[PDB]
């Protein structure tokens, strides 16, 4: 075929592989933070249940 | 490290009933008839408001 596709096909893999390496370590980053901070939807530890609880009216008032 | 507020001893000095168990059993159906205005607000205000130091009146 020639030398364009060899070099063209090589750029097209350096890129490919360049984003896979920023994308892998954005990724250690991003679960560093998680863990240590329970902003994201990640590494959120289960918490007691909310909907049951009583919330009538008990027998004494200082419930 | 809040201090607690508390009524005063005048603000709890009332005239008691001094009235025992039986005598008050007897008339119990009658005073859940007659007198049932002000316990039931006393009620609502004890379990709406979770103190007794906002319901002493």
């Amino acid at each position: 075929d020639g030398p364009e596709k060899n070099y063209e096909k090589t750029l097209a893999i350096l890129q490919i592989e360049s984003e896979k390496a920023e994308l892998r370590l954005k990724e250690q980053e991003v679960r560093r933070l998680m863990r240590a901070r329970g902003d994201g939807p990640w590494y959120q530890f289960p918490t007691p249940e909310k909907e049951f609880i009583d919330h009538s009216p008990k027998a004494t008032p200082d419930n | 490290p809040g201090i607690v507020e508390l009524p005063t001893l005048e603000e709890l000095k009332v005239e008691e009933v001094k009235v025992s168990s039986a005598v008050l059993k007897a008339a119990a159906h009658h005073y859940g008839a007659q007198c049932d205005k002000t316990n039931k607000e006393f009620m609502l205000c004890r379990w709406e408001e979770k103190d007794p130091r906002r319901c002493l009146k």
